[PDB]
Parts: C-alpha cells; structure tokens; sequence
RNA sequence: CGCGACCUCAGAUCAGACGUGGCGACCCGCUGAAUUUAAGCAUAUUAGUCAGCGGAGGAGAAGAAACUAACCAGGAUUCCCUCAGUAACGGCGAGUGAACAGGGAAGAGCCCAGCGCCGAAUCCCCGCCCCGCGGCGGGGCGCGGGACAUGUGGCGUACGGAA
RNA sequence: GGCCCCCGGCGCGCCGGGCCCGGGUCUUCCCGGAGUCGGGUUGCUUGGGAAUGCAGCCCAAAGCGGGUGGUAAACUCCAUC
C-alpha cells in the first residue's frame, strides 16, 4: 500500500485534456538554442537603432524549475501548474499538491517528465507553470 | 524554496519511501556490485548542503557497509595476555561506519577524491551510504577557482588520513574544555610533545 | 629504599624515554634564523611600521590580573564604527580587527584611533601614484619628509594615577572596615534564605488577614 | 557605612559605567519567521506524526498527563524536552477537539 | 507490432585524461601486546608504546569558538617560558596528569549551501581561422555537439544582508 | 676586487583583454547545516572524577531553540557561543 501522498500521483490527467494543455504550451515555450543567439544578436544590432536591447518586454513564458515554481506558488503568482508524475525521488514534489491546495492555485498531474522536457530544449523538467498568458488565450486557458 | 520543503521532509520520518527504495539498493548491490556509481544524488538536498554542484566532473558512488561491533580477530578467540586484554564479543571499532564506507569507496576508485558522504538507509544488518567524489583532473573543475583546492596534492586521498567530516569526529578533534586529548593538533601530537623531556642548553 | 626523604619522580617508561628530545643546540642558530627573517621582511616592506598593525588596549581576565592593561588582539567592530572607519578599510590602513570582541567601554578609540591617524598624517598614506588624484590624499607629509625607517611597537604601558596629600576627614576614620567586610560578606550568602523565610512568614501573615 | 566599592556576588559593573551596546547578529539565529513557521506547519500535516507522538496523544486523550510525560521522557530523553513537547502535543489535541465540535 | 523521448543499465584496441609501485627522518588514520614495575599477582604500570596496516608533503595535521571565563573581562590555529610534578586519577599502593589566566615567537583572513533577485545570464568538448606555444593558453568564425530546471554563473554567509 | 656568460628582480615606456563596480541616513523584506544533536545501554580511552573523548546497538527531536557554565536532579534567574 502506497501512502496517500504517493497515491495522489496516480490519478493523472485524461490524454486529450493533456493534449489541449500541451498545444497551448507550444505557443509559449521559452527560447531554445540557436534561437537565443539569433534573437540576442539581432537585439544587439537594434541597440544602434534604439528599438531593442536585452532589457525589453518578453511576453509571458513558462517557468520550469521546481525552486522557481514553488517560489511563485507561495507568492500566489501562479494561474496554472503542471507536474510530471514520474519523478526519481518522489520527495521532490510530494509536498507540491498540498501547497497548491493551501493557496488555491490550480495544478494538474501529467504523465511523463519527457514531455515537460520537450517543452524546452532540455531533456526533462519536473514542473512547469503559467503565471499569466496572452489575453486572447486567457479564456482557452480558463476552460482547461 | 523547494529545498526548504525537502529539508523538512528528510528531517521528518515515518513515511515508507525509505522502505520502498532501500530494497532497491539491497537487491542491486547483490545483483551488481556492493559498491556502484549512482547517476544522480538521491538527496539533492543533502548533497548540495554538504557541498556539491552538478557541474561536469562530479560523481557519487553509493556503497553498502555491514554493521555490528568488531570481533577481535584471533585464532579460536582466546587472546594471549593479561586478562583485561581478553574479550572479543563486545569490542567497538574506533571510526564511524560512515567513515569506513567513505574510505572503502575512495580506495576502490583512485583518481577520484572524496568530498563527503551521507546516509540513505539502514536495514537490519547494513548501512547504505553514498559518497560525493570529485574528478580532480577535469578542466571543468580545475578552471573554477572557488573549488580547486582538491587539485593540489596535499589532499591526495583525504579519506584514509581522515580529514573529511565523516572521519574527523573520530579524531577526537574539537575546541573547548572537552578536548584536551588533541590540544596540539592530533591525539598523537598532543601526546608526543607532552611526554618528551625538555633539556635546555642551560639547566 | 630510603633513609630520610620520600619524593617520587616521573621519568620512567620501561620502553625508553630516551627516544625523545635532547636537541636544543638549535637555540643560537634558531635565534639567528628568526632575527634574520625579521631583518628581511622589515626591509621588504620598508615604510610600513615594523611590528605592523596597531593593537588595542584591553583589560585582562580573572581577579589575579584585572588592574594592568596590555595589547589585545585587535580593535572591535562597534568601537571602529564610532571611530567612523569602515572595517574593510581599517586593515588596509593598517589597523587590527577581531570582531569576536564585544565592547562594554569603548575606551580604545578616543586616543588610539585619532592618535594613530594623527601619526599617519605625520607620515601620510602614500598615494597609489606619484600624482595623487583621489587615489591618495595629504601626501604633503612626504612632500615634507618621510621616515626612512619605521616606528617600532606603539606604546601601551604607562598609566597610574596621581595620589595627592589630602587631610583626613572625620567620617572616614569613624568608618569601620573589618566589620564592613565581614558583615557585608555574610549578607549575600544569607540573602536567599531570608527571602524564603520572608515568604514563609507572609503565607500565614496573610492567611490570617483573609 | 560610607559607601565603598566592593562587589557582592556576581556583577557586571560596580565601578565602570555600563557602556552601551547593540545585540550581536549571531544571537538572533533561532527564532521562527512568518514563512518558516508556515513551511513547518504545512509539511507537518503533509506527513503526519510518529508512532510515539500518536501514543502520547492517545494517552492525553484519556488525560493521564503524569503518564504521558513519562512516555515522552523515556523515549526522547530530557525532562526539558519532554516538558516542552507535551505542550506541543496539547494545543494540537486541543485544536483537534475544537475543530471537531465545530 | 512500429516510431520517438526519458529513465535506468551495459560493451568497446572508441576520443582525451588519471591511479597503483618506492622511500620512509618528520606528519596523519587505524590496530596494538609482553617483558619490566608494585619486592608476590590479576585492576593499574610498562602503553595508546615497539611490532602490524593504510596515506601523503616540503613540511603535514591544525584554524577563524556550539571557546575561555566569572573578571573593570578576554577573542582562530600552532611553538617556547610559565602555570606544575599543581588541580585530579589510582588494590588512593606502586605510579600516573592536564588545562585557563600571564610573558613571548609568528601573525590574516575568509567561502558555499540555505532564504532570496537577475531572460541558464554558467560550463565542457569538437572544426577551423589569427598571436603565442618545452605549465596548451589570448582573440575570433563556427544557423558546430553536450551537461545543467533532480540548479550553473553574478550578488550575498551571521562581522548581518538585500531592496 | 676585475672580466665574461644564463637565469631572476622591482619601477618605467608601449600594446592589448575584460572589469564600472563605492559611502552614509531613512522605510520595507530575508535569514541557516537530521537517523545529526540529544537520551539510554555496552566496550575502549582520558587527569576528568553519578560517566572527557570515541564508537556499536536501541530511542530520537526543538527551534525566544540548541550547546556549554567540571557532582547526578527539579525550579528559577544570568553569562557565553
């Protein structure tokens, strides 16, 4: 018998619901390699044109690492949290759903750490979170 | 901070994850070696807290040790000598099981230098430690001035000499009125200078 | 196997004590070595003071020596703060610092730091360049002169009061000293038990006021 | 009679003005914080209690405190810790009953 | 079934690196007895010593206090004088035995994790182009490959810090 | 004291890399190291003695907390890290 805080990790999402979640994310993934470099170089060249530098607005994007996700959850700046269900030491995110329950932050248990990895250039990411999204997609967010 | 939650969790006990994932080692140290590399520090809490960074060049070896007293090795267990130096049942070794494990892993893997270790499980007749090890000849480590002290050869194999937090305790080393066995730097130095005569050139 | 005395001594380990020191024939050679090393480093850092940092005046521990002062470890942090010197700068301008030292009478700074700065401007912090644009100040006292030597250890031991001839006043004589000492000594030792039995008396002295 | 400086017992000044000081920053370590207490009080309910805590809670349920204390002492060791720990076992049992009758 | 990830886990005369072995005067971690002494003898003493094992360096271990103190307070480590054959231990017999204060030699301070903020801002490898090149580095072209969201770099560590 | 060779030497002149960073006052926010300390028990060791240090096994935490204040214990102040 697994304990309650472990058995919570087995009622993962419905596949098609996860598919809407991911298709939503793929318009939001952060900047990967060979994109970072080109955007930054073009921005360096926009410096001489006074239209863009490193400091300028970035539209809302993902927040991957566990430390960052937990920080913004406990500051209640999260509107959606995803959680990979198969994490090597389960104690990494055994507490997390309880935190989301404490602060009313929506959270979901998806299958696979590999998918969250594909959501960046990295190989795996324990969690991701939408803090805010583009208004035009706010409703599509809110339904899910 | 996530690591605060992890810390508090490991501080607490009476959850079965230990029982689940201790067998995951007791079986595999008997399927594969009793001393084998792990690919990730199972407690990224404790590894980092001891001093660790997943930068390239860092290893952990998880190792089993067998626990108990230490029966004095003599033929048929009857030791010749005056009868206070008998006794082979209840003897107790003079270093922490953690330290024994540390030195076992270190002596097994040359070219890797110890940094510390920590506990991951204890079944009934065992102890499941793991050791953080540095590769002192990888450029990704040697080009980092914060931690290159491991490069220089004064620390060649720290663990047998006993400089690491695992075996330093057994040195009886400390500060105060509770350590006058070692007020010279070592249990042997604080002796060898206190039981020398002292003959000046003028008496 | 005695005849008059009864005194016993240490040097006997039946496995020898010979195997420990006899060599003190170093002593003159060691003196030469350490003296030569001091010559060397005092030459290498020429203008900086011989014995290095200033040390602060402190009053020693237990009753046996609580009347004389001496050079402690270093200046403390709150006394430096009231002196208005940053901790990271004091050492560069050659002042000793040991934060572990709590202070309960900042008797040091009043003279020590102001006098030290006065001497430092008698012979100034040399500017970091021969031209002194705000990476060195008040070089006027190397423009005047320097010490082609240093000042050896700064003075620490000179203080006793003056003790004048005052005529005796009457109440001093009428004061009784041995009685004072004995009775005030017995007071503090009896202090607690008096409190206990005062409480004891008050218990019935108020239950009979109920 | 005419007052003269002699220090009775333990003093921290009988002749010198107590020159002021501010508390050092190493003595501050130990007190909680609004965030750390929060972390403690959430992980506590996430995990649960140890068997020795639960047994003492049941013995406080039957309310024989002079046996609950002995149970906590014989397991943790120091009467200081047992005294300070029975208080935390209460004020949690109290919360349980108070929020059940609610 | 098939494809593709992550995870675990394998072989390779794969690419580049590294360790063993000696000496042992001094140093460090273990093990560690008996002659002998008490006129006998086992507790003690010889002794945490010789023998045994492992591990280094030009010195090693120590080291910035979970310290001393009880004072009008000192303030990391080591070494010398001294405290002192003293406080204590002991078939309280033989014998064993420190420290703190004081005067000196020398003198020095510091760094992570954690909590935080900064667009992973970090690092390694490989191809090549320029200086150098018997301690393999400096710049640069790499729309080269990889580690790292299970935490790299900048700030900062109890002497408070940050905004 | 003289001559001739190779390796240092600290300043200078010169090129080039990268480094823009401090101090005060006021308001606000943050602040720590677990099967570890600690308790018990058995051995060893120590001048440490109702147990100095170290281990093995059993127990096993709290954070105005923890450790120490040389006789075990409860209460209560105070000092010290």
């Amino acid at each position: 018998k697994v304990p309650p805080a472990i058995n919570q990790f087995t009622q993962a999402l419905d596949r098609q619901t996860a598919t809407q979640l991911l298709k939503l994310a793929h318009k939001y993934r952060p900047e990967t390699k060979q994109e970072k470099k080109q955007r930054l170089l073009a921005r360096a060249e926009k410096k001489a044109a006074g239209k863009g530098d490193v400091p300028t607005k970035r539209p809302p994007v993902l927040r991957a690492g566990v430390n960052t996700v937990t920080t913004l959850v406990e500051n209640k700046k999260a509107q959606l949290v995803v959680i990979a269900h198969d994490v090597d030491p389960i104690e990494l995110v055994v507490f997390l759903p309880a935190l989301c329950r404490k602060m009313g932050v929506p959270y979901c248990i998806i299958k696979g750490k590999a998918r969250l990895g594909r959501l960046v250039h990295r190989k795996t990411c324990t969690t991701v979170a939408f803090t805010q999204v583009n208004s035009e997609d706010k409703g599509a967010l809110a339904k899910l | 901070g996530a690591y605060k939650y992890i810390q508090e969790l490991w501080r607490k006990k009476q959850s079965d994850v230990m029982r689940f994932l201790l067998r995951v080692r007791c079986w595999q140290y008997r399927q594969l070696s009793a001393l084998h590399r792990a690919p990730r520090p199972t407690r990224p809490d404790k590894a980092r807290r001891l001093g660790y960074k997943a930068k390239q060049g860092y290893v952990i070896y998880r190792i089993r040790v067998r626990r108990g007293g230490r029966k004095r090795p003599v033929p048929k267990g009857a030791t010749y000598g005056k009868p206070v130096h008998h006794g082979v049942n209840q003897l107790k070794f003079a270093r922490s099981l953690q330290s024994v494990a540390e030195e076992r892993a270190g002596r097994h893997c040359g070219a890797l230098r110890v940094l510390n270790s920590y506990w991951v499980g204890e079944d009934s007749t065992y102890k499941f430690f793991e050791v953080i090890l540095i590769d002192p000849f990888h450029k990704a480590i040697r080009r980092n001035p914060d931690t290159q002290w491991i490069t220089k050869p004064v620390h060649k194999h720290r663990e047998m000499r006993g400089l690491t937090s695992a075996g330093r305790k057994s040195r009886g080393l400390g500060k105060g009125h509770k350590f006058h066995h070692t007020i010279g730097g070592s249990r042997r130095a604080a002796w060898r200078r206190r039981n020398t005569l002292q003959l000046h050139r003028y008496r | 196997a005695p005849s008059r005395n009864g005194m016993i001594l240490k040097p006997h380990f039946h496995k020898d004590w010979q195997r420990r020191v006899a060599t003190w024939f170093n002593q003159p050679a060691r003196k030469i070595r350490r003296r030569k090393a001091r010559q060397a480093r005092a030459r290498r850092i020429a203008p900086r003071p011989a014995a290095g940092p200033i040390r602060p005046i402190v009053r020693c521990p237990t009753v046996r020596y609580h009347t004389k002062v001496r050079a402690g470890r270093g200046f403390s942090l709150e006394e430096l703060r009231v002196a208005g010197i940053h901790k990271k700068v004091a050492r560069t301008i050659g002042i000793s610092v040991d934060p572990r030292r709590r202070n309960k009478s900042t008797e040091s700074l009043q003279a020590n730091v102001q006098r030290l700065k006065e001497y430092r401007s008698k012979l100034v912090l040399f500017p970091r360049k021969p031209s002194a644009p705000k990476k060195g100040d008040s070089s006027a006292e190397e423009l005047k002169l320097a010490t082609q030597l240093t000042g050896p250890v700064m003075p620490i031991r000179n203080v006793f009061k003056k003790e004048k001839a005052r005529v005796i006043t009457e109440e001093e004589k009428n004061f009784k000293a041995f009685a004072s000492l004995r009775m005030a000594r017995a007071n503090a030792r009896l202090f607690g038990i008096r409190a206990k039995r005062a409480k004891e008396a008050a218990e019935q002295d108020v239950e009979k006021k109920k | 009679a005419l007052r003269y400086p002699m220090a009775v017992g333990l003093n921290k000044g009988h002749k010198v003005t107590k020159n002021v000081s501010k508390p050092r920053h190493s003595r501050r370590r130990g007190r909680l914080t609004k965030h750390t207490k929060f972390v403690r009080d959430m992980i506590r309910e996430v995990c649960g209690f140890a068997p020795y805590e639960r047994r003492a809670m049941e013995l406080l349920k039957v309310s024989k405190d002079k046996r609950a204390l002995k149970f906590i002492k014989k397991r943790v060791g120091t009467h200081i810790r047992a005294k300070r720990k029975r208080e935390e076992l209460s004020s949690v049992l109290a919360a349980m009953r108070k929020a059940a009758a609610k």
